[PDB]
This record gives structure tokens, C-alpha cells and sequence, in this order.
């Protein structure tokens, strides 16, 4: 699907 | 029997592939173009995907998962039994979907304005202010402003969001949403494991914290920094004080060993968002790993739009469930930080391409931390002074300690923050923290874990967690903590796979086919096997371990202890109740 960052 | 099980899995995979692809298109259209029209379509497509989830999920629950022979088929059907939000009754589901979209839109369009003047957006404007300003009050303006405009606006949605996500979790057999989220790791001792890892990294964090606090004391004045207290949260070069690398100039161990300004170098030498992603692509292919397809460059949004349209700026990578269509959406700025972010996102894309031949139900990381870690591993090698010099972006023992400090400001500072976020959330989900205690408990954890305090007292109506993307976006955060531990484990293993000897922090895995092959075999597994198998294939062992990260920073730990002891620093924050008198 969708994957982000610290992020 | 086993025949009916594999038939069901095949039908599920065929139909999911089509419907998830449709949803992704609608999701992308909203994310890259926030309007009433695209919002409406996304909400309608949510209902479509839920009818598919309900249909197959209901059928999946008729199977006794533990009476099945095949372990691949077992893992799929078990997962399909979990309907997620589609477990909710129709009207609650539409309410939930609307709440999510409202939170996301609210966060994405929020601005902080000068009265009768310019309005600043989080990216790039407020990010730049937090990174570059060395003026206490200007930093406070941005910090407080963002929480006043984004944080406070999210509060009206959050209690109902919590109620609905917990309800969905309970209807799927979990006790709350936090339970549901933690289960993605399939690790019964997860909490204990995470706590021990956090504990092991305390000496390093407390030493870094004390050193930085002293440097801040020198710059911002004795009246504004308590050497035995928590650090005001707006002084660390980052909106959330989650990474501290932007205050490097204030803390550099050896100013007599200066380093090139990386941003100016990139800007002068004509680096662009496109070239930044190309360099990441080049690193991946150097390891013998897969290049991104031609379509990636055609369809991706690698910079903020200039036609005035609203977008979700937060960097993300997109799998369209087609085996062909992969995209990055990022509001890229030409600097070193975003080059690191570019590698991170490209790590996601690589993972997509590696497992594209698996059943769609298994197209995920070994655990969510694995998906986050891949790009970061390569970025660790990119970050070496050796490699940055080869890119013409930088030009001995002093430089070595300087570099380790620079890396600790991102990597070490992030450990307590990435731990804290979901510590707060799990307790909200489990009912330990109520809506009356949201903010007070957030700052209790901010103090306990990070040793930070708010620069200004918090008032009734404040919801500072709302000012962090992943809270309104409902994206689990513990994955980033896991990522930061395991990426060093991956680094250590790939470095000895590449034959490198000497200090771990000097390792550059560029062009190593042996390192690429190890990452590849693990990535190809997707979610088909328990994560310790993927951990074993990369590292030669099955555990999460802080050892590699400790080894990486060993020379810095020694130097920090020496420096802190000679300056007479109190490690930690004994005067924990201190806040700015300002
Ligand atoms: C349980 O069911 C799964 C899925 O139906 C079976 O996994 C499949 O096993 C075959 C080998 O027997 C895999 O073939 C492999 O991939 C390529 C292309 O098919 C082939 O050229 C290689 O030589 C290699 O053998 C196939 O990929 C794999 N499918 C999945 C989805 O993982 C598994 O065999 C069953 N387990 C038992 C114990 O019966
Ligand atoms: C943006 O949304 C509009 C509808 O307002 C739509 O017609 C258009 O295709 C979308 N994309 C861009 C780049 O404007
Ligand atoms: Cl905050
Ligand atoms: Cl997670
Ligand atoms: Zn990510």
C-alpha cells in the first residue's frame, strides 16, 4: 500500500 | 480440506489485486491533489474495498486455520480473517473513513501566519525555520504556532477516531487498536524486547543529551537552560525534536576540523530532486539490486507542486499492487537530509519490486520495521565522509569524532522519540490515557524518555500529538524504533559480507554484490515467513539486538563519557520538574 518515514 | 483452502486463497489474490489497484489510484489522486472531488471519490472507493474485505473475510472465518497443513496458505487465511475497519457496521465505517480524511486534510493544509503577512506551511517553511534559526523566540513562534494550528485542530476528531478504531479491533478479536497493531510483529514478547533495547541505548542517549544540553547552555544562555533539567523542545533543529542533526554547528566536537556545507554544495553543483532519487537508484543497482521501472519516473511526484494545489507532503512510497506500478510522493528539498529521506523511500520501492511475484496478501515486509530499515541501511553507507566526498559534497581523529557526533544526533536522539510515540498511543488505545489526560501524559513521556520539556506551558485545548503526522494519519510508529535498531544489525552483517574490516562506522557497502544478494533473498520472502527467518538470512542470527548500534557508536560513547565527566555534567534530568522561567 503506502509506506512513509519517521518518520 | 486443503483443496478448498488453496482455491479460496487463489480467488482472494486475483480479486484483491484488481480492487486494491483501483483503491490505490483513488488514494494517490487525493494525496497528490486534495479537493472535495478527489476526497468524495476516495470515500466511495473505501466502501467498495470494504465490501470486498467483508465478503472474503467472512468466508475466511469459516476455515479452521489451525487444522490446515500448508503454512503459506495458513498465514494468508489467518490474515484475511482480520477485516480491519470493514468489521464496522456500515454507518460507523463511513463515519470512521470521514474522520480519517478530515484529520489528514486538516494536517495537510494547516498554516502558521504572520498577522497581515505571509502564511507558512510545515514543508518547507516551518521545517526550514526549525532547522536554521538560532533565535529562541523565532523558534518558539514556529513551534507553538504549529501546535496551535495543526495540533489543536486535530483534537476535535481524535476521541471519536479512538472509539472507532478500538471498536474495529475488538470486532476482529483484539482487545484494542494497540493490541491489533503490535500483533503485526507476531512476537508475544514484543514489549519486553523493545524495553530492553531502549534500556541498552540509555547510556549513549544520556551522554549525548548531557553534551547537547551544555552546548545549548552556551548558545541560548544560562537563564534558559538548566544543566540538571530537561531541554526545551524547540531547540533541537527539528519540529518534534526527534532528530537533532540540524544543530550540528552548535555542538561540533572539533570546530578546528570543519566540514563542507552540504546544502550549498548540492545547490551550487546543480542537484535536483530527480538527481537525488537517481543517485539512490544508482546505489541500489550497484549492489546488483533492481532498478526502478521507467513508469516510476513518469508517475511519481518528487517535488511540491507549483500550481497552488494542496497535497499530502509527507514522504511516502506507493505499491499499486500491479507488479509494474511503483511511485514515490515527496515534497523534496535540495539538501542532505532529503537525500537521506530519498534513500529511505527508495528502500520501500526496492522491497515492492523484490516481492511483486508473491500473492498480494504476502506483499509486505517481514515485519513493519524491516520495510523501514532497507533504505536506511544503504543511506548509512551514503552518509560516510568517504562516500560523500566521492559525490563532491564533502572535502583525521577529529573528523572521525565529528562524523560520529553528526550520526548520533540523528540516530541516537531518535531512539527515545520513536519509542515514546506508540507508548503514548497504546495507552490511549487501552484506555490508560483518557481525552482529559492526552496532552499531560504526552509531556510526561516526553520528559521520561527524551528528557525534554515544553518551552511554553500547555493550555486546555492543546493536543501536541496532533501536530505529528503519524497521529492524525493513523500510521503506527514503533516500526521506526525497530528500524533504527535493526538497520545497524543489517549494516554490520552486510559489511562483513562485503569483506570490510576495521571500525563499523567507516564501512561503505557501495557496489557490493554480496551485500545485495543477502538483502534480496530476505526481501523476496515478503510476509511469507516469520520475521526471524529474514533476520537470520541477513545477519546469521534470529534476534533484534542493540549490539551492532552500540558497536557503531563505541568510539563516540568513550569520547562523550570523557568530555561529560571533565565538564561535570549530571547525566539525566534529576530536576525533572524544571520548566522555562523565560
Ligand atoms: C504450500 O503452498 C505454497 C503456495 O502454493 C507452496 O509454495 C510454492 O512452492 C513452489 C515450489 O514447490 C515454489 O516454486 C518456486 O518458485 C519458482 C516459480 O514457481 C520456481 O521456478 C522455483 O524453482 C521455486 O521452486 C513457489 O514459488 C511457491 N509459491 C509460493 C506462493 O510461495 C508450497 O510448496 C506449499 N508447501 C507444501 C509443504 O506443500
Ligand atoms: C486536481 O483536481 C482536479 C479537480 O479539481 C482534477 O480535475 C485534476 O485532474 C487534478 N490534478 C491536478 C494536477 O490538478
Ligand atoms: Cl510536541
Ligand atoms: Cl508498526
Ligand atoms: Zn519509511
Amino acid at each position: 500500500d503506502r509506506v512513509y518515514i519517521h518518520p | 480440506d486443503e483443496a478448498e483452502a488453496s482455491k479460496f486463497v487463489e480467488e482472494y489474490d486475483r480479486t484483491s489485486q484488481v480492487v486494491w489497484n483501483e483503491y490505490a489510484e483513488a488514494n494517490w489522486n487525493y494525496n497528490t491533489n486534495i479537493t472535495t472531488e478527489t476526497s468524495k471519490i476516495l470515500l466511495q472507493k473505501n466502501m467498495q474495498i470494504a465490501n470486498h474485505t467483508l465478503k472474503y473475510g467472512t468466508q475466511a472465518r469459516k476455515f479452521d486455520v489451525n487444522q490446515l497443513q500448508n503454512t503459506t496458505i495458513k498465514r494468508i487465511i489467518k490474515k484475511v480473517q482480520d477485516l480491519e475497519r470493514a468489521a464496522l457496521p456500515a454507518q460507523e465505517l463511513e463515519e470512521y473513513n470521514k474522520i480519517l480524511l478530515d484529520m489528514e486534510t486538516t494536517y495537510s493544509v494547516a498554516t502558521v501566519c504572520h498577522p497581515n503577512g505571509s502564511c507558512l506551511q510545515l514543508e518547507p517553511d516551518l521545517t526550514n525555520v526549525m532547522a536554521t534559526s538560532r533565535k529562541y523566540e523565532d523558534l518558539l513562534w514556529a513551534w507553538e504556532g504549529w501546535r496551535d494550528k495543526a495540533g489543536r485542530a486535530i483534537l476535535q476528531f481524535y476521541p471519536k477516531y479512538v472509539e472507532l478504531i478500538n471498536q474495529a479491533a475488538r470486532l476482529n478479536g483484539y482487545v484494542d487498536a494497540g493490541d491489533s497493531w503490535r500483533s503485526m510483529y507476531e512476537t508475544p514478547s514484543l514489549e519486553q524486547d523493545l524495553e530492553r533495547l531502549f534500556q541498552e541505548l540509555q547510556p549513549l542517549y544520556l551522554n549525548l543529551h548531557a553534551y547537547v544540553r551544555r552546548a545549548l547552555h552556551r548558545h541560548y544562555g544560562a537563564q534558559h537552560i538548566n544543566l540538571e533539567g530537561p531541554i526545551p523542545a524547540h531547540l533541537l533543529g527539528n519540529m518534534w525534536a526527534q532528530t537533532w542533526s540540524n544543530i550540528y554547528d552548535l555542538v561540533v566536537p572539533f570546530p578546528s576540523a570543519p566540514s563542507m556545507d552540504t546544502t550549498e554544495a548540492m545547490l551550487k553543483q546543480g542537484w535536483t530532486p530527480r538527481r537525488m532519487f537517481k543517485e539512490a537508484d544508482d546505489f541500489f543497482t550497484s549492489l546488483g539490486l533492481l532498478p526502478v521501472p521507467p513508469e516510476f519516473w513518469n508517475k511519481s511526484m518528487l517535488e511540491k507542486p507549483t500550481d497552488g494545489r494542496e497535497v499530502v507532503c509527507h514522504a511516502s512510497a506507493w505499491d499499486f499492487y500491479n507488479g509494474k506500478d511503483f511511485r514515490i510522493k515527496q515534497c523534496t528539498t535540495v539538501n542532505l537530509e532529503d537525500l537521506v529521506v530519498a534513500h529511505h523511500e527508495m528502500g520501500h520501492i526496492q522491497y515492492f519490486m523484490q516481492y511483486k511475484d508473491l500473492p498480494v496478501a504476502l506483499r509486505e515486509g517481514a515485519n513493519p520495521g524491516f520495510h523501514e530499515a532497507i533504505g536506511d541501511v544503504l543511506a548509512l553507507s551514503v552518509s560516510t565522509p568517504k562516500h560523500l566526498h566521492s559525490l563532491n559534497l564533502l572535502s583525521s581523529d577529529e573528523h572521525d569524532i565529528n562524523f560520529l557526533m553528526k550520526m548520533a544526533l540523528d540516530k541516537i536522539a531518535f531512539i527515545p522519540f520513536s519509542y515514546l510515540v506508540d507508548q503514548w498511543r497504546w495507552r490511549v488505545f487501552d484506555g490508560s490515557i483518557t481525552k482529559e489526560n492526552y496532552n499531560q501524559e504526552w509531556w510526561s513521556l516526553r520528559l521520561k524518555y527524551q528528557g525534554l520539556c515544553p518551552p511554553v506551558p500547555r493550555t486546555q485545548g492543546d493536543f501536541d500529538p496532533g501536530a505529528k503526522f503519524h497521529i492524525p494519519s493513523s500510521v503506527p510508529y514503533i516500526r521506526y524504533f525497530v528500524s533504527f535498531i535493526i538497520q545497524f544489525q543489517f549494516h554490520e552483517a552486510l559489511c562483513q559480507a562485503a569483506g570490510h574490516t576495521g571500525p563499523l562506522h567507516k564501512c561503505d557497502i557501495y557496489q557490493s554484490k554480496e551485500a545485495g544478494q543477502r538483502l534480496a533473498t530476505a526481501m523476496k520472502l515478503g510476509f511469507s515467513r516469520p520475521w526471524p527467518e529474514a533476520m537470520q538470512l541477513i545477519t546469521g542470527q534470529p534476534n533484534m539486538s542493540a549490539s551492532a548500534m552500540l558497536s557503531y557508536f563505541k568510539p563516540l560513547l568513550d569520547w562523550l563519557r570523557t568530555e561529560n565527566e571533565l565538564h561535570g555534567e549530571k547525566l539525566g534530568w534529576p530536576q525533572y520538574n524544571w520548566t522555562p522561567n523565560s
